[PDB]
DNA sequence: GTGTGTTTTTTTTTTTTTTT
DNA sequence: CACAC
């Protein structure tokens, strides 16, 4: 197996060092630039690898869970070769993949596709906190004090401490983790929901758990529509049939459209070309009219309403005085009138166009479900807060249809947050004041 | 397709009818005619009656294995070439099963002394006597007053003993104690609370 | 760069001394724990001490002690546990979460567990803003014990407050 | 060399052991091959050859073989199947795979194996009447889906690797009922830990559904029983939660320590391995039909639909066949047909979405067969959900969240409108439920979506429902001299969604009374229970009684409706926007001036929706001029009949210039 | 001597839902 | 984890 591993590693190293379209070694340059900014990762495009050699792509697609670590090792070797003068302590790089394969529907994932490469889409609904998985693990033998090290691929096959002393018997479990010398990486658990337009008729949407890793952690937030290219993997949870196995995805690529966590991490992820295009658009004298005409084109008339929608989507400038109190920069707009005047269509369009937007129905709305819900943790028996609908719209807009159908006890709960942009919760021993600038 | 016909003897019209208050453990292994109001009934499940096992090697078939309240299996292979003391595969097709239900009865309303909580009991029904006593119907059961030990203490391949006088000291028990629970096993029950030609033929 | 928040406390800072600001929200009850037991042998008139170490007590990893008082000497002599001369330390476990106001849009505040010991117990109460300086240590087995071979649970991470 | 008669006289004591005989297995394989290739019905075509054709073409991997077909020809095979299905499932699946190879060479690439779904099992049971004699045998129990786990991959061929000495274990077949046991290792007799090999292992889909005794069949005042059914690969996700279905499968049993501990007896727990499924939710009045899918249409059925579609006057014949047992009321029949076929839901660039379902409200005096019309619609449409008056709350209509009793978290379950998605929802006594419940359906009937923002669960469901409602005029009688709004208790927005509103008046006319009473009495005499074997003779009698009243057979009309709904997407290219614009402008002009009926843009879209339904019912893929004029006439007549009689004559005089030609 | 088995929990507190 | 089965 070592000979085959070396063969594959050398082939991938040659692919990295040699691949180029026109006089520019794209992957070499990308790896160098990523190393320059201490970004130990590499985004490998699938068509490039396929065009380089179909055999490598076939071997990858057959058993990705075993091929990928060899590719990462080759990437690390290339990084050492072309970023450090020979004659270390460089972390193993994280591979990122981009593909154009047909996106398999979420409910179409079945008993087959196991341990394969799968591309699909969905909407994020839950993002757990970052846990830590060990990669370098310094370990100590309990009795004879034989210290060694272990390297963990983090790619579960379908690993535990060695069951022998390995140099008096020292017991079947003679090993203890040396925490102060081991190395760990961050891991995040996400929960995807299938696209509502792709659900079966009369069928509730299907959830699916997956795991990010390292540089892919904290890449998206719940409520965002993304596409994932990963591995359809299996793990056995001990929590009700016989020989049942929990399915999940190991992520190898994210393609979002609303940027990273926060609003592009509350800073500009804007490339120079699109930024310059925005500046050019800003200099248009008729920009106001163009924006007004670009709001709900299917909706005839309602020019003043469209202009007010433009103002809302832009919003004022938040002011924070030295004395402590703040001045909000959001606009609150209500649309009353006769039924059948495309007001709901206007709200749907606003939810569609706004980068952050949550559309809610008047009747299907509770005060505890709009801002925050106090829920008891099933495992730890502890209460915690889960963000409500309007909280998910933080920094954006909430389009509440059937506003006349607010429950009087539910409508009042938004009075503080739509003005103070803050939500005060004093429930189940929890006393917090979160921000909701919606 | 020979099918060994097992029989269920149904006794009825005993000289005496006891009640839950009249229950005495000294009548164990005897026939009574308990009458009580049915409140809760279990489902119709198949219970092993005559086990038919097969030893894992040399394939010797052990049949007609008597079953106690536990999951008892044969402990020795009749063929003196098979090392088998706890390893068997039950021949599900060959083994015999009985339709089984656990009904819950309680004291009749008229038999309740003032203030006293009406007293309950659990009865086992088998064969045609299954589903003939729906909840709410006061029925005059009859059968044998038996006692069920706690099979968790007896030791089971799938469960473990779980935690006011219990007896202990058995070879199969070891250190744990054994507790007992009175139950009834009925052989007969009676509740005490369409074409023209078909009607003519069913009419005296 | 070691001045961080519970949200920004990435795994790369493990075994590195960091300072984290936050709000005290939950405080476990003050619970003393043994670090050194003293025993008297009423057949030789000698005092034998046995020092107890834990992953949450000492920074350097050592073999955990079964927390059993040795009632007998090596030379078959009965030992009586000498309370008062044995050594116990006050221990507490509080939860520190970031500011709600620097919490990013669309996200709830995240929290970390801090282990105050000896003097630092009861020095804070829930609802207090605080800045703690201490070691970002990691604990647990993370499966890796044939109990969870493919299961993807991580490791216990916490801060030993200094 | 064994004959079918040689199959009949068993030699081995047990039937399963008899089947295990190799010569018997080969004989049964060849006989099933012949039965598949040569079974011919009355019309003469070999059903199963075309079934293999379709199985290959759609790669269904499942061969639905009727129990009645195997019982009628080579009966002892069906007797064995009803007695010992366990091995012949494998054998007949292999024979089906070989036949597919015959029709489709090298079909093993697409599907390594084939399954068979036995349909029309005679012995129907319930979760109360099951007995131990039914073990290891096929059943046809009926129940409502209560719980349903996710689609878990499950081990098919476990190939363990020994840890002490060996490295490979045999590909044991997982029973999916009890965990695979290895016992002493084959490589060495010593016992130790074991785990599967990730190199050569295959998985099959696994779902754990729980059927419960249906409320209809449970005796009143008694608790309903429940039993569990396992859906294997290609059978998972076939029945929604809360669905009433009929399952044909094997009634197996297995041992668990927990049950013995709880009951103190060596009792096993039963379990059902699914083999075929027919959803019976919404068609509880459609007995006597064959096949697991009543709305399923054959190729000849589609050919007949195409042939009768080209007929002129098909619209009128269809309209007359909506209520064959209900005399008169042709406009209501037309509106019901339009709502049944429905329009095409437009979605402009993914930004603007247009409802393509027609919602109809019937206001009328009691005893006008409005409830009977709704019952016919429920029995008729593909997906039908019936709710009545106060017997349906706000959350039960659309959706509701609940704390999971087992896992302790909030989960969302769909309501009446979710189960009626892309179907029809019928609301009896639409005037009689709570207004707060009545307002919970605005998003459902206009945006065709359900948005829930409660208990930390925020989502937007889709409910492409076609709302049909029945109400009662104020005081129980309709005062024609008053505006419609004064004769109702509802508001404009609830009135606005309904594309068509039909007003029914109970008058006393001797000719009308004569004809209606005669029709009702003729139907009742026809409906009397007392009014070449028994089956087809009964079918011939039913067809004789149906042809008196139904121009088109209802069992074929329902298939035609399903086919048109699922395969016709008419387009409005051939039309004149001038007439429609003028009609809408005049409608609004007369509504604002001496009128109470709200005429909004939704109402203008209703005309195109009804025209689309008209094109659908002719299987036309383009809305013809007749389909537009008929829709315009229907809309203007429904508007006029909603006005008071004082101005009704003048409104009809104004509108007469638009319904030209009819 | 190889391998086990515990200790081990469903309260009070939110949120929803139907009646009342 | 470790003492008791
Ligand atoms: N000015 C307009 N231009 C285009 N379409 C319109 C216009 N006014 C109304 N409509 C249409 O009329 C329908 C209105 O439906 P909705 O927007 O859901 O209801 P609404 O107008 O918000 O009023 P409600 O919700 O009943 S109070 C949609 O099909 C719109 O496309
Ligand atoms: N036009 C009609 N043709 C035939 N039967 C009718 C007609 N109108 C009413 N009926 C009969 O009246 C009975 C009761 O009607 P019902 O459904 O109560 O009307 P509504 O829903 O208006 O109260 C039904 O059994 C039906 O057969
Ligand atoms: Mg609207
Ligand atoms: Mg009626
Ligand atoms: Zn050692
Ligand atoms: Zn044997
Ligand atoms: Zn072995």
């Amino acid at each position: 197996n070592d000979d085959d591993n070396t063969e594959i590693i050398k082939s991938f190293k040659n692919f990295i060092l040699e691949f180029r379209l026109d006089s520019q070694f794209i992957y070499r340059d990308q790896l160098r630039n990523n190393i320059l900014v201490k970004n130990y990762s590499l985004t490998v495009n699938m068509e490039h690898l396929i065009g380089y050699n179909e055999d490598i792509y076939k071997k990858l697609s057959d058993e990705p869970s075993d091929i990928i670590p060899l590719f990462e090792t080759a990437i690390t070797q290339v990084a050492k070769r072309i970023s450090i003068l020979s004659r270390n302590s460089l972390p193993t790089f994280q591979l990122i993949l981009n593909s154009n394969a047909n996106q398999i529907p979420l409910r179409d994932l079945d008993s087959e596709h196991v341990s394969k490469i799968v591309r699909l889409s969905g909407i994020i609904i839950s993002t757990s906190v970052l846990s830590s998985r060990a990669t370098y693990l310094s370990i100590m033998c309990r009795n004879c004090r034989h210290t060694t090290s272990i390297t963990i691929n983090n790619f579960n096959s379908i690993v535990s401490l060695p069951r022998s002393c390995l140099s008096k018997n020292c017991g079947p479990d003679p090993y203890i983790i040396i925490h102060e010398s081991s190395k760990f990486i961050d891991q995040q658990f996400l929960k995807l929901q299938e696209i509502p337009e792709l659900v079966p008729v009369g069928e509730m949407p299907r959830n699916l758990t997956m795991t990010c890793d390292r540089y892919l952690t904290n890449k998206v937030i719940p409520g965002t529509r993304v596409t994932i290219v990963g591995i359809y993997s299996i793990y056995n949870s001990k929590n009700s049939g016989v020989a049942i196995r929990t399915p999940y995805i190991k992520i190898l690529g994210i393609q979002s459209d609303v940027e990273t966590s926060s609003i592009w991490n509350s800073v500009t992820m804007f490339t120079e070309e699109e930024e310059e295009e925005f500046l050019q658009l800003s200099r248009n004298p008729k920009l106001y009219e163009i924006l007004t005409n670009s709001i709900a084109p299917s909706i005839f008339g309602n020019e003043d309403i469209k202009k007010a929608i433009v103002c809302l989507l832009m919003g004022g400038s938040k002011k924070i005085l030295p004395d402590g109190m703040r001045l909000r920069g959001d606009i609150n707009v209500l649309l009353l009138g006769d039924p059948g005047t495309a007001k709901s269509q206007l709200l749907k369009f606003v939810e569609k166009v706004s980068p952050i937007a949550v559309y809610t129905s008047g009747k299907g709305s509770s005060a505890a479900g709009l801002t925050a819900s106090v829920q008891r943790d099933p495992m730890t028996r502890e209460f915690y807060l889960e963000g409500g609908a309007m909280v998910l719209a933080d920094g954006g807009v909430v389009c509440i249809d059937e506003f006349d159908k607010m429950r009087d006890e539910d409508r009042v709960a938004i009075h503080e947050a739509m003005e103070q942009q803050t939500i005060s919760i004093a429930k189940a021993g929890i006393t917090t004041v979160l921000n909701s600038r919606t | 397709e020979q099918t060994e016909r097992v029989f269920q003897i149904s006794f009825f019209n005993l000289p005496t009818v006891h009640r839950i208050r009249d229950i005495r453990s000294e009548k164990i292994g005897s026939l009574l005619s308990i009458s009580g109001t049915v409140t809760r009934t279990s489902e119709v499940r198949p219970e092993l009656y005559k086990a038919s096992f097969t030893c894992d090697m040399c394939r010797a078939i052990v049949d007609n294995v008597e079953q106690s309240f536990k999951y008892t299996e044969p402990t020795f292979c009749p063929n003196p070439s098979c090392e088998n003391r706890a390893f068997w595969t039950l021949n599900v097709t060959r083994s015999r099963f009985l339709d089984w239900q656990k009904v819950r009865i309680q004291e009749n309303a008229n038999e309740i002394p003032t203030g006293s909580m009406p007293r309950t009991l659990d009865v086992i029904l088998r064969g045609d006597s299954v589903e003939r006593a729906k909840p709410g119907d006061r029925c005059k059961f009859t059968g044998v007053e038996i006692v069920v030990p706690d099979v968790t203490q007896l030791g089971l391949p799938g469960v473990k003993p779980s935690s006011n006088s219990g007896v202990t000291g058995l070879r199969s028990l070891g250190v744990r104690d054994l507790t007992y629970k009175i139950s009834f096993l009925a052989c007969h029950v009676i509740s005490i609370g369409r074409d023209q030609e078909v009607f003519l033929n069913s009419l005296s | 760069a070691h001045a961080l928040s519970p949200r920004t406390l990435t795994a790369q800072h493990l075994n590195k001394l960091v300072s984290v600001e936050g709000i005290v929200t939950k405080t476990s009850l003050v619970r003393p724990k043994l670090i050194r037991s003293v025993h008297y042998a009423a057949k030789t008139g000698r005092f034998h001490y046995r020092d107890y170490t834990d992953a949450t007590t000492t920074l350097t990893t050592r073999i955990p002690t079964p927390a059993i008082y040795p009632t007998e000497d090596t030379e078959g002599n009965k030992l009586t546990t000498e309370y008062g001369y044995s050594t116990f330390i006050d221990h507490q476990r509080i939860t520190v979460q970031e500011m709600p106001e620097m919490a990013p849009a669309g996200q709830l505040p995240r929290s970390i567990d801090v282990i105050l010991d000896d003097d630092l117990v009861d020095k804070t109460k829930p609802g207090d803003r605080v800045n703690v300086v201490g070691v970002f240590k990691s604990l647990g087995a993370g499966g890796m014990n044939q109990s969870n071979s493919n299961t993807l649970i991580g490791f216990k991470t916490l801060i030993l407050g200094n | 060399e064994l004959t079918l008669e040689s199959l009949s006289n068993v030699k081995a004591n047990s039937y399963s052991e008899w089947i295990t005989q190799p010569n018997v297995s080969r004989t049964i394989a060849r006989e099933l091959k012949s039965f598949l290739l040569e079974y011919t019905d009355e019309t003469g075509r070999s059903v199963y050859g075309a079934r293999i054709r379709t199985l290959g073409e759609m790669n269904s991997e499942s061969l639905e073989v009727n129990y009645r077909h195997l019982a009628e020809s080579k009966a002892i095979l069906a007797l064995f199947l009803a007695k010992c299905p366990e091995e012949m499932l494998k054998i007949f699946d292999l024979v089906a795979m070989e036949a597919t190879e015959l029709h489709y060479p090298d079909y093993a690439r697409i599907h390594s194996e084939i399954h068979v779904r036995i349909s029309d099992f005679p012995t129907i049971y319930s979760l109360r009447e099951l007995r131990e004699s039914n073990l290891s045998s096929l059943v046809r129990v009926t129940g409502v889906v209560t719980r349903r786990t996710g689609v878990f991959p499950q081990l098919k061929y476990v190939k363990f690797n020994c840890l002490k000495c060996g490295s490979i274990l045999g590909p044991f077949f997982q029973d999916s009922n009890e965990e695979i046991r290895i016992s002493f290792c084959t490589n060495c007799k010593s016992k130790g830990p074991f785990r599967v090999n990730g190199e050569k292992t295959v998985y099959r889909n696994y779902q754990r559904v729980t059927l419960q005794e249906a409320p209809g069949t449970v005796p009143p005042g008694r608790l309903p029983r429940h039993r569990e059914v396992i859906l294997l690969a290609d059978l998972v996700d076939v029945s929604k939660p809360g669905e009433e279905v009929e399952v044909t499968g094997i009634y197996k049993n297995n041992y668990d320590g927990n049950l013995n501990a709880k009951n103190g007896f060596p009792v096993f727990a039963t379990i059902i391995e699914a083999n075929s499924i027919k959803r019976r939710e919404g068609n509880t009045a459609n007995e006597g039909e064959e096949g697991l899918d009543v709305f399923s249409w054959t190729e000849e059925e589609e050919r007949e639909f195409r042939k009768i579609s080209r007929d002129r006057g098909i619209i009128d014949k269809i309209i007359s066949s909506m209520a064959p047992s209900i005399y008169g009321h042709r406009d209501i029949k037309t509106a019901v047909a339009c709502s049944l076929f429905g329009g095409v839901p437009k979605n402009v660039n993914g930004k603007h979405s247009i409802r393509g379902d027609i919602n109809v409200l019937l206001l009328g005096d009691p005893g006008t067969a409005k409830s009977q019309i709704l019952k016919y619609v429920e029995k008729t449409a593909h997906r039908a959900v019936f709710a009545t008056g106060q017997g349906a709350s706000a959350v039960g209509l659309t959706a509701s969240v609940r704390k999971d009793p087992i896992t302790k978290e909030w989960t969302l379950e769909g309501g009446a409108l979710v189960l009626a998605d892309k179907g029809v929802c019928l609301i009896d006594e639409f005037d009689k439920m709570n207004d707060q419940d009545r307002t919970s359906i605005h998003e459902a009937m206009e945006q065709q979506s359900i948005s829930i923002s409660k208990a930390g669960i925020v989502t937007t469901l889709q409910a492409r429902c076609s709302i049909i409602a029945a109400a009662n005029p104020n005081g129980g009688r309709y005062n024609s001299t008053l505006p419609l709004a004064q004769n109702v208790s509802l508001t404009e927005p609830i009135l606005s969604r309904f594309d068509i509103l039909c007003v029914v008046r109970d008058l006393v006319d001797e000719e009308a009374d004569e004809r209606l009473a005669t029709f009702v009495v003729d139907s009742h005499v026809r409906s009397h229970p007392e009014n070449l074997n028994a089956r087809q003779r009964r079918l011939q009698r039913q067809r004789k009684k149906e042809e008196e009243i139904s121009p088109i057979p209802q069992e074929l009309l329902m298939k035609y409706i399903h086919y048109a709904r699922t395969k016709i997407y008419p387009k409005l290219h051939q039309m004149d926007m001038d007439k429609v614009s003028r009609v809408y402008a005049d409608l609004r002009r007369e509504s604002i001036s001496t009128g109470s009926f709200p005429i909004t843009v939704r109402h203008l879209e209703s005309i195109l929706r009804i025209a689309e339904s008209f094109a659908k019912m002719r299987l036309s893929e383009f809305v013809s001029s007749y389909d537009l004029d008929r829709a315009i006439k229907v809309v203007v007549d429904s508007f006029v009949d909603a006005q008071k009689v004082s101005v009704r004559r003048q409104l009809r005089r104004s509108f007469a210039i638009y319904t030209l030609g009819h």
